């Protein structure tokens, strides 16, 4: 809401604006640099502008962790984020993923966990 | 070394060298165990001179192949690690080191394993295969990965869901881990599949045929034209 | 050593108030090969001020120094000092390090001991 | 004696029983290999390095083939190509579709070798897929990715042979052969980080450096290292203003190609806790404030505080260089004081081994002495944790050849063998005189290993009399041939310091200070700094001194300026700026050159080539890089500094601690670093994960 300034001066900005995405009010990774940060390093240049207009894309980590665990019979689940609508090659190179340790396991290319059972 | 050489030893000091070489052609002489396995009306273990005809060490000690030497498929001569025999080559074969050498196998162990005519050769390799991929001990990278690529290859040969050309393949395969080891369980992996292509590529084309008619075409590695990749698994073909 | 400084056209302070280094690139630590290791390579001291700065609109590392990207080869020591002293060039030479030779046996992983092992080797 | 053979129609010679791969890297020819390394053991289990021999009838692995004279080998045949081939694809069969993920893309020896040797596309399309593997949990500082893991071994052979960590090895058999701990262990050792530059893959990676960058975008700059006083020489690999990893040079007389975890990963410190501009105090609090300001304020203090003489006292820490600690100390001088400290305990009093000559303060055998011997006493002092790769090069002299090691001090868990006589000095006494000094008379090469911890000590004399007497009689120990006397400093500045004298004056350690310079001193307590004390602080991190100034000044850290540093060995190393400072910071010499002038003293150097000109008139071999020399005045030190001056000083009761509490951090940089803190809790004994029964 109020973010002070180097001058020692208020820059109001409304708060659905701090937010680092609309789906997620925090930064995800150390480098980020936060919502406020950014308008205390550039305040400059966002006078006289609209921040409804600016890009708010989503945060792909809170959906990724919306999507349910698939449980797999072996030791070994396979990914590849295939497209099956489309047609040529669509997803991301095919990798096996193993599944013999407790908990879910992410593909390290779309995030999708799977699990043993 | 072997318990056999072993064993033999003080007998061979006592009757003395020149008799013990009485037995058995020139540079095949003596007399070995020869246990015998598989398909004869009457499995046993028995010692004999070298040289010996296979014909005759079957019906004079085994009661035969169960159906007659008509109903033979085929004999491996020594254990598992050795090219299998064809059914017209064992009727004129001795049990040396020399004459099975010659016709591209060895005496091994004298193991001797006969198939008749009612058994799949196609399964008897695949398990093979399978006991290779067991028992190797994974110190080398051809032997560590060939003998399971092997077993995935026979584990498709064996229902059928392959393409013809990936017979050669197979082949070109067993390539890659001889003679590229450090020890030779890597050869005696390769050696079965060898045998089985040479000598019965034929029955290997019948199972294609039957596995493409039956089922469907297939792509090499075993893919069809439904089988896709879904929430974990692969859904689609029947993954041998 | 003829003055070649004052025929190129680069500006004076090259031959002025900067240093070069030359060298052979190390054997890198990450990978067996030695493709890059042979060639002896002439490139420029950094300049403090102007070395790299970060740029206030987007974040992209700013620069003053026009030589920090170039980078001479040379086939051999002597052919690079050759040009730097034709350059009016301040050098300093790395003289490279190689490994020591030693004899390596694989049988030596088997030797008997005689004594108490030192250590369980493994395989 | 060399015998001869030819490969590839070359003649080639060389030491009889060298393997073929050897023989091969010396006429030129390059090989293909996966699992062979020159400083690990022989293991020929990738198969990657087959070649064809005349007398052989099937390829032979040339890392493990013995030359034989005559032999002709071939390196090129139609055979050899195709059998490269054929491994090759064994190698990638199960291998993970990861180089867009994988740390080691672009730098990858599997990448090359397929793109060079291997076929330009795979056959293997299997159904049932590829081989998955668990991953495992081996501490903070090596993520594990095992799937891509080619069982080349030399992280095992590593982790046994080298470091002695005998917790890594293979379990299970065949397909399912496994390189972990076969449960969940850390990989603990103070060398484990080298296992990422010796994994050929992205097996083993840098978990503090995931993600960071490619090595097409890394500027590389060859420098050292003074997390310790080895001098490590290191590959420094920055982006932009940035420096993200810190990568072993070869450099086979210091370190030989490995460096210690500190070394590796006490990087990321330099990113963080940074000094940026001057600062003053002003009541409770700094404030930010220009270097004209900073620098009238320390002018005026100095007016008002007047200090007469030794008033002025200056400490240096354990980081700085040497051209920094020559300004600092002309500017004391220049002051009237002789009063310029080292940052250490007792650093207030003079060292007792003396300042007068170079070997006794000194490895007088050179690193490389270690591989000749053959009896080797410690002396206060835990090599392990003061210098980690010198620890590891006596574990491989004590490997490969007979060598009796004891010490006298703290016990010691160590990777090879010791006798502990005992924790105090009669102990030590006791020694000398009795079966280990008999060992020590008989040998072809001893070596007695002094601590820097024992400088520190009040009586520290006392130690050095009695080996000090030792070494006066054992011919042995002291010869024309082989000086055995050592001393091993623990900080990368001491030698350097000791080299130009920067040593208070008899007089000086009476004195108590009204302005005291602290030029990255770190070490120093409340107790050491007078409360009317004038207190300017120099450094790169805000750590210690710094809250305890009056004026904070910011100076360039060692990735930041090209400095010259001497070793333990009395080697003169020289490194190379890979970045500039951050901020306002600025290169110390020229902070001491501009203070000097706000203080009417203005030093008589004011350029780079002055400064390295004044080095060399205070010592010639500070100029003379990269070289060691030996002393001839050996015998003439021992008695002139260590018997000599040491006579009256009486031993204590007190038994020899532990000189370095916590491997991990140490200095400003290591106690600023997050990966060191993190590894400090991993790392303790008291946690399982670090405890084999
Ligand atoms: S060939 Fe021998 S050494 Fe190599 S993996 Fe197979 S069993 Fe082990
Ligand atoms: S280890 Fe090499 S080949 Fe394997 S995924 Fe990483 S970069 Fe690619
Ligand atoms: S983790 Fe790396 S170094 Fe260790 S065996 Fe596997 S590939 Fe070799
Ligand atoms: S390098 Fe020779 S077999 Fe691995
Ligand atoms: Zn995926």
């Amino acid at each position: 809401k109020s973010i002070i300034s180097y001058n020692g001066n208020t820059i109001e900005i409304p708060e659905e604006y701090t937010k680092q995405a609309p789906n997620r009010d925090s930064t995800w990774a150390p480098a980020q640099a936060s919502k406020t940060e950014i308008y205390k390093n550039n305040m400059v240049r966002f006078e006289q502008k609209d921040l409804s207009k600016q890009p708010m894309p989503y945060a792909g980590i809170e959906l990724i962790a919306q999507q349910p665990v698939r449980f797999v019979h072996g030791n070994t689940a396979v990914c590849d984020g295939a497209n099956h609508n489309g047609p040529g090659a669509q997803g991301h190179p095919k990798i096996f993923i193993n599944v013999d340790a407790p908990g879910s396991h992410a593909c390290q290319y779309c995030g999708t966990r799977y699990e043993k059972e | 070394t072997n318990v056999e050489t072993v064993a033999v030893a003080p007998t061979i000091l006592r009757r003395g060298g020149d008799w013990f070489a009485s037995f058995g052609r020139e540079r095949n002489s003596g007399t070995k165990l020869f246990c015998i396995s598989g398909n004869v009306n009457e499995p046993c273990t028995v010692e004999e001179e070298m040289s010996i005809p296979l014909r005759e060490l079957l019906e004079k000690h085994c009661g035969g192949i169960k159906g007659g030497w008509d109903n033979l498929l085929g004999v491996i001569p020594g254990g598992c690690s050795v090219p299998i025999l064809p059914k017209n080559i064992c009727e004129d074969v001795l049990m040396d080191f020399d004459a099975l050498k010659d016709v591209q196998s060895g005496l091994g162990t004298a193991a001797v394993i006969v198939i008749n005519k009612q058994q799949d050769v196609i399964r008897a390799i695949q398990r093979f295969a399978a006991f290779y991929k067991h028992e190797s001990c994974g110190q080398c990278t051809p032997c560590r990965e060939g003998t399971t690529w092997l077993l995935k290859a026979m584990d498709r040969f064996r229902t059928g869901q392959a393409k013809e050309r990936e017979i050669d393949m197979l082949y070109e395969l067993t390539k890659d881990i001889e003679g590229h080891t450090i020890c030779a369980l890597g050869d005696a992996a390769a050696w079965p599949i060898q045998g089985l292509i040479r000598n019965f590529r034929p029955e290997m084309e019948t199972r294609m045929k039957k596995f493409h008619d039956e089922v469907g075409a297939v792509s090499v590695g075993g893919w069809m034209k439904d089988a896709r990749v879904e929430k974990g698994k692969v859904v689609g073909a029947p993954l041998p | 050593v003829p003055a070649h400084e004052i025929v190129s056209g680069a500006p004076a302070e090259l031959s002025r108030n900067r240093v070069v280094r030359i060298y052979q690139q190390a054997k890198p630590a990450t990978q067996s090969g030695e493709y890059g290791t042979f060639a002896w390579r002439l490139d420029w001291d950094i300049v403090d001020v102007a070395n790299r700065w970060e740029n206030d609109l987007i974040g992209w590392q700013s620069s003053g120094d026009y030589m920090q990207a170039t980078q001479m080869k040379f086939t051999s020591k002597e052919s690079a000092i050759k040009f730097a002293n034709k350059q009016g060039w301040d050098f300093y030479i790395q003289e490279p390090h190689h490994r020591k030779f030693r004899v390596k046996q694989y049988a030596n992983n088997f030797v008997h001991s005689y004594g108490k092992l030192k250590h369980i080797r493994t395989k | 004696a060399e015998i001869e053979l030819t490969i590839d129609g070359h003649k080639v010679s060389i030491e009889a029983g060298s393997a073929l791969i050897q023989a091969c890297e010396k006429a030129g020819v390059t090989v293909p290999r996966y699992c062979y390394h020159d400083k690990l053991a022989i293991a020929g289990n990738c198969r990657m390095c087959l070649v064809d021999v005349e007398r052989a009838p099937k390829p032979v692995a040339s890392c493990a083939y013995p030359v034989a004279p005559g032999m002709v080998v071939r390196t090129d045949t139609e055979r050899v190509k195709q059998a490269r081939e054929n491994v090759m694809e064994m190698m990638l069969q199960n291998h993970p579709l990861d180089c867009p993920v994988c740390d080691q893309g672009g730098e990858c020896d599997l990448q090359d070798q397929s793109m060079r040797y291997g076929r330009d596309r795979g056959r293997f399309t299997e159904i049932t897929g590829k081989r998955s593997t668990e991953d495992k949990n081996i501490g903070p500082l090596v993520k594990t990715s095992m799937n891509r893991c080619i069982h080349c071994t030399r992280c095992v052979r590593f982790a046994n042979d080298i470091a002695g960590a005998p917790e890594l090895g293979s379990s299970g058999r065949g397909n399912d052969m496994q390189i972990g701990t076969y449960l969940e262990k850390n990989l603990n050792t103070e060398l484990s980080g080298n296992v990422i530059d010796l994994c050929p893959v992205g097996a083993l990676t840098n978990k503090p450096y995931a993600f960071r960058a490619r090595p097409w975008e890394l500027k590389k700059t060859e420098s050292i290292d003074v997390m310790d006083a080895v001098g490590s020489n290191i590959r420094i690999d920055s982006k932009g203003v940035e420096v993200m990893r810190v990568i072993p040079r070869v450099h086979e007389d210091v370190n030989e190609e490995w460096i210690n975890d500190k070394s590796r990963f006490a990087c990321d410190g330099l990113k963080t806790q940074r000094l940026t501009t001057p600062l003053i105090r002003v009541g409770d609090k700094f404030v930010n404030a220009t270097w004209d300001d900073a620098l009238s304020t320390i002018a005026k203090a100095y007016q008002q505080k007047a200090p007469k003489g030794d008033e002025f006292k200056a400490v240096a820490g354990a980081l700085v260089e040497v051209e920094s600690m020559v300004a600092l100390k002309d500017m004391t001088n220049a002051l009237g004081s002789e009063n310029t400290t080292t940052d250490t305990p007792n650093g207030n009093s003079a060292p007792a081994h003396g300042i007068t000559f170079r070997s006794n303060y000194l490895f007088n055998s050179s690193i490389a002495g270690i591989e000749d011997a053959d009896a080797i006493l410690l002396v206060g002092t835990n090599p392990r944790r003061e210098a980690a790769v010198m620890n590891a090069r006596i574990r491989k002299a004590w490997l490969r050849q007979e060598l009796e090691i004891a010490s006298v001090g703290p016990t010691l868990d160590a990777t090879f063998d010791v006798a502990e006589l005992g924790n105090t000095h009669a102990d030590l006494e006791k020694a000398l005189s009795g079966e280990f000094g008999e060992v020590l008379k008989n040998a072809k090469n001893p070596l007695i290993i002094v601590g820097s911890g024992i400088t520190d000590r009040e009586d520290a004399g006392a130690f050095f009399n009695t080996i000090g007497k030792f070494v006066e009689s054992t011919p042995s120990v002291l010869n024309e041939n082989w000086n055995g006397y050592n001393v091993l400093q623990r900080s990368a500045s001491r030698a350097g310091a000791y080299d130009i004298g920067f040593t208070p004056s008899d007089e000086a350690s009476k004195t108590t200070p009204k302005m005291v310079w602290l030029l990255g001193a770190d070490e120093v307590a409340a107790s050491d700094i007078p409360a009317d004390a004038f207190v300017v602080y120099q450094g790169h991190n805000g750590d210690v001194g710094a809250q305890f100034a009056d004026v904070v000044l910011p100076g360039a850290a060692y990735t930041e300026k090209a400095g010259t540093y001497v070793n333990t060995e009395g080697r003169s190393q020289i490194s190379r700026a890979a970045t500039g400072p951050p901020g306002g910071a600025r290169e110390d010499w020229k902070i001491l050159r501009a203070v000097s002038e706000y203080l009417g003293v203005a030093l008589p150097y004011e350029d780079a080539y002055e400064v390295r000109d004044r080095l060399a008139e205070i010592s010639p071999s500070l100029v003379r890089y990269d070289l060691v020399e030996p002393t001839v005045f050996g015998d003439v030190a021992v008695q002139h500094s260590l018997v000599g001056p040491n006579g009256s000083v009486t031993p204590s009761s007190a038994p020899l601690t532990e000189t370095i509490e916590n491997f991990y951090m140490t200095d400003s940089i290591s106690r600023s670093s997050p990966t060191m803190a993190k590894s400090s809790i991993a790392f303790n004994k008291d946690n399982k994960k670090n405890q084999a029964f």
